């Protein structure tokens, strides 16, 4: 099995800029059957570049397809902010039919700082088998950060789970939930709850934090 | 004018068995090769199947072979690919792609139906409203939140106030732990609009057919 | 399935390249030419070559490559109530072999009989002459050339035969020279494609080489441009007629010998996945050129001619052997370094016919290796017996009355047997085995379906192109004379007996098959309609 593998994996541009994306092959390739494809956040692909280099309707002249033999690529002379999007390349030389680790495209904005805000347990599942405390880092970029878990300045470190959200289409920033979830009876017993958020914009951690009490 | 609608689609268990159909219009079908490729929910291309024209040259992915059956019939312009002995891996989105043509690769492709191969039983969501602490009660807007715990399987509808507000909503993808997927949002809103006003959370688990409400209590 | 290939693609092509390049792209295109308006004449030449020859010769080779058996078998494979065409198309080609390889045979002859200081087809002062020579040609009957009679009392030894039954000795002289020649033939197609696809790179490029020399030879001469003033002028008043386009449509297809058996039997031995598409346009492409150029090559030397020896040229610009063996080799005993031009104008013309019969010979082995497994095991000791058949049957085409029997078999053997036959192969696939089924197994291969072109071209265009021919074939159809020689009542019979043997083995097999399959009318006409990989 021929194994197509795209470089590199997230690709920060913003608008203007000349990108480059990359296909390597673990087998050559015909040049008039390697294709790629745009893939838009929720929804289905669409056929950008057949053969190489021939784009398909609707396509802007600004995409160019180059490369041959077991390297191809795919650029972009300026880049535009719809073409915020992730690229596959696919093979039609032999069979099985393989496609690319594809190319996820996301746009440059200045750096943000998470205006954050901590949730204690619900009075509803405090009635449940137990408790899980919610904190929010909304609005910020870029999109790693590193959360601390406290309950009495010591660090609680299993049972939490976060998620990000994906590039905003307005204001292309990022957003965290972590969500810290232990039991009744290991809930009524410390106080202080501490969610420490550590982000490449500040030099000491935003905390929010909060006594049980109050 | 063209178009493709994927269908069946939905939760299996391991070693179940399922069919998902395709319907083609705007051309005629007859007269261009279908294929079928599925997306993993970590969002990988994988080619399935690829059925000709007339369905006489039939190629298959080394990892559905014999397990999965492609098919159609012309004068329904109907493309079908049925399923058995089914692995877990064989969760995605199921794309039907027209690709009559080698160097010119897949033209069409349809909406997609997706399917979810568990053992995970199906549980209805603990909906809970997350109501921020009585301390520093002062900023400019204030946020809170909504947390969606302990459901399955995918997917689940959230919106605020029937889907009235949407600005400076956050509403984040869910995630899976120990056959679980627990959900959260946040709503921030202007201090002038709280807690004077009905803010609700609205969660709607088709699965289970729960639909819940829930208002945000300051106390 | 392990079924040996070309050792490089470059073999398979100079294959077929150097089959549909014959004589008659020599000796009929560029008279045609001359004939039917000049430059004008490339119209009906180049429509019926796009609308009818080049889709029909796309398809023959198509086939090998997918079904990759022999004609036989292939034809067998895919529609078993019409498997007699394939065989047919073997028969034809069986035939053919008989006098096809008289022509090079020929050629051979006027080779070695070159060796000398002074060409003998010159003088009129000789033991063979008559009073009734001229120097050149001329627009007279009973006065020949002094080449036109080297031709017939020396050569061929014909004026002593009184018909077709009078057959005299044997020139053995000649006898040896048809052995060289299915000799050569032994020697380069027993091995199988291994050397038969290195031979073909002799005798499909040693024509260009020699034709290069000869075209830059004949433009170099008096009155050259005025041959190729009588080669190209235009007179369009010929496409408002309607036998030009019949002589372009004919020509095209014997100029391409599509559906012979030939190009399906050389392509059922390309890799599956090869881009035939690419194959069909670029070899035809080759052919019509060729034809194109010796068009030049032979007007060329046809002016200078009427230029410096005072003939006039609808004496000489002629078609078939009296050009390529009286008129030419006339002209070039004049021209300083004769002996070098007629040593090498021979060996092309023998180059012409050789790898042409190669693929009409490799066609029957091909055709019957694949449905007689007894044949593939020990093939080398096959086609010894069937060509010592083709040279024992070749000994009269080597006696004093040969010719006569030679003509018979170019007007009949497959002269209408194969144009109903690929008539046959063409409605066997654009209705029995559909254009829908077809277009996605090249599909399969070549990666692309065949546009809606090839579709309407295989469909309604190239099956009314061949009645085309065929209509008009017949109508003009008399009895078979030669000078003044009318063939026997017998004789034509004989003929059509040759040319129906064929033909009536397409039903022939259509009735067999159809009374030795069980079931109802209707369950045996679909039983019998379903190919073999279904
Ligand atoms: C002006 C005339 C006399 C010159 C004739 C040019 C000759 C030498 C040209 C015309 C056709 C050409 C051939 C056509 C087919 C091919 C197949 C290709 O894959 C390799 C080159 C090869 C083998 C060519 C070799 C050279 C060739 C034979
Ligand atoms: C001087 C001689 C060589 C002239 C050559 C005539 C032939 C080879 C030329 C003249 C007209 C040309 C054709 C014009 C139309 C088409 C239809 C297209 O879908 C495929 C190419 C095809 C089939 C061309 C192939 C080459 C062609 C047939
Ligand atoms: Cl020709
Ligand atoms: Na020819
Ligand atoms: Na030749």
């Amino acid at each position: 099995e021929n194994v197509l593998t795209q470089s590199p994996a997230i690709m920060s541009t913003s608008p203007g800029e000349k990108v480059t994306m990359t296909c390597r092959a673990s087998s050559s390739v015909g040049s008039s059957y390697l294709h790629w494809y745009q893939q838009k956040s929720g929804a289905s692909p669409k056929l950008w570049i057949y053969s190489t280099s021939n784009l398909a309707s609707g396509v802007p002249a600004r995409f160019s397809g180059s490369g041959s033999g077991t390297s191809y690529s795919l650029t972009i002379s300026s880049v535009e902010a719809e073409d915020a999007a992730t690229y596959y390349c696919q093979q039609f030389s032999g069979y099985p039919l393989t496609f690319g680790s594809g190319t996820k495209l996301e746009m440059k904005r200045a750096d943000a700082a998470p205006t954050v805000s901590i949730f204690p347990p619900s009075s509803e599942q405090l009635t449940s088998g137990g408790a899980s405390v919610v904190c929010f880092l909304n609005n910020f970029y870029p999109k790693d950060i590193n959360v601390k878990w406290k309950i009495d300045g010591s660090e609680r470190q299993n049972g939490v789970l976060n998620s990000w959200t994906d590039q905003d289409s307005k204001d292309s920033t990022y957003s965290m939930s972590s969500t810290l979830t232990l039991t009744k009876d290991e809930y009524e017993r410390h106080n202080s709850y501490t969610c420490e958020a550590t982000h490449k914009t500040s030099t000491s951690p935003i905390v929010k934090s909060f006594n049980r009490n109050e | 004018e063209v178009q493709l609608v994927e269908s069946g689609g939905g939760l299996v268990k391991p070693g179940g068995s399922l069919k998902l159909s395709c319907a083609a219009s705007g051309f005629t079908f007859s007269s261009y090769a279908m294929s079928w490729v599925r997306q993993s929910p970590e969002k990988r291309l994988e080619w399935v199947a690829e059925i000709s024209s007339g369905g006489r040259y039939i190629y298959y992915s080394d990892t559905v072979t014999g397990r999965f059956t492609i098919s159609r019939d012309n004068a329904r312009n109907i493309l079908h690919l049925e399923m058995s002995s089914l692995r877990s891996e064989d969760t995605a989105m199921y794309y039907c792609a027209r690709g009559e043509v080698r160097q010119r690769g897949f033209d069409y492709w349809g909406q997609g139906t997706t399917l979810t191969v568990s053992s995970a039983k199906t549980t209805a969501p603990s909906v809970y409203p997350l109501a921020p602490v009585c301390g520093d009660t002062t900023g400019s807007s204030v946020t809170l939140g909504c947390l969606v715990k302990g459901y399955f399987p995918e997917p689940v509808t959230l919106t605020w106030n029937s889907g009235s507000l949407s600005s400076g909503v956050h509403t984040f993808p869910a995630v899976l732990q120990s056959d679980l997927y627990t959900l959260s949002s946040s709503v921030t809103v202007t201090s002038s609009t709280w807690p004077s006003q009905s803010i609700t959370c609205n969660v709607a688990h088709p699965a289970s057919s729960t639909k819940v409400d829930k208002k945000i209590e300051p106390r | 399935d392990e079924r040996e290939t070309w050792s490089g693609k470059v073999d398979f092509l100079l294959s077929v390249i150097g089959f549909a390049v014959d004589l008659a792209n020599v000796w009929r295109f560029p008279y045609l030419c001359y004939k039917n308006g000049g430059g004008a004449f490339l119209v009906p030449y180049g429509i019926m070559l796009a609308v009818g020859g080049i889709p029909l010769f796309y398809m023959e080779l198509a086939l090998g490559q997918h079904n990759r058996k022999g004609a036989i078998t292939c034809w067998g494979r895919l529609v078993p109530l019409f498997k007699g065409i394939g065989y047919a198309v073997v028969l034809i080609a069986f035939y053919v072999g008989f006098y096809y390889n008289v022509i090079i045979a020929w050629s051979l002859r006027f080779f070695f009989a070159s060796f000398t200081n002074s060409l003998p087809w010159t003088s009129c002062n000789n033991i063979w002459n008559t009073p009734n020579c001229r120097p050149f040609e001329g627009h007279v009957e009973g006065f020949q050339s002094a080449a036109s009679e080297y031709f017939n009392r020396y050569i061929l030894e014909l004026n002593r035969s009184e018909g077709i039954h009078d057959l005299g000795a044997i020139k053995w002289d000649m006898a040896l020279c048809l052995l060289i020649v299915y000799l050569i033939c032994y020697f380069s197609l027993w091995k199988g494609i291994s050397t038969s696809g290195k031979v073909v790179w002799f005798t499909a490029l040693f024509p260009y080489a020699v034709l290069l020399i000869l075209l830059i030879r004949g433009l170099t001469l008096p009155g050259s441009f005025l041959g190729i003033q009588y080669y190209l002028t235009p007179n369009f008043s010929a496409i408002y007629k309607a036998e030009v386009w019949v002589d372009a449509a004919t020509q095209v297809f014997f100029s391409l010998g599509p559906g012979f058996g030939v190009l399906l039997a050389y392509a059922s031995y390309n890799k599956y996945h090869n881009n035939v598409y690419k194959d069909a346009l670029l070899t035809s492409f080759i052919n019509s050129a060729t034809s194109f150029i010796a068009g030049f090559v032979i007007f060329s030397v046809l002016g200078y001619m009427a230029h410096t020896l005072g003939v006039r040229i609808e004496d000489v610009a002629t078609e078939g052997p009296g050009l390529v063996f009286v008129v030419y080799p006339a002209a070039i005993a004049t021209m300083p370094a004769s002996t070098f031009w007629a040593l090498i104008f021979f060996m092309m013309l023998a180059t012409l016919g050789l790898d042409s019969s190669f693929g009409g010979m490799e066609a029957i082995i091909t055709a019957l290796s694949d449905e007689f497994p007894k044949i593939k095991r020990n093939r080398e000791l096959f086609v010894a017996g069937l060509f010592s058949l083709y040279f024992v049957v070749g000994l009269a085409s080597c006696t004093q009355g040969g010719f006569y029997f030679f003509h018979l078999l170019d007007r009949y053997a497959a002269g209408y047997s194969i144009l109903v036959a690929v008539f046959f192969e063409a409605i066997a696939v654009s209705w029995i085995y559909g254009t829908n089924r077809f277009s996605e197994d090249i599909r399969d291969m070549i990666g692309f379906p065949p546009g809606r072109y090839w579709q309407v071209c295989w469909r309604f265009v190239a099956p009314i192109f061949l009645l085309f021919i065929t209509v008009y074939g017949l109508i003009g159809y008399e009895p078979l004379t030669y000078a003044d020689y009318v063939y026997p009542s017998w004789a034509n019979a004989l003929g059509w007996c040759i040319a129906g043997s064929s033909v009536v083995m397409i039903p022939a097999v259509a009735i067999f098959k159809l009374l030795s399959t069980p079931g109802s009318l209707r369950q045996r006409f679909t039983i019998l309609t379903t190919p073999w990989r279904d």
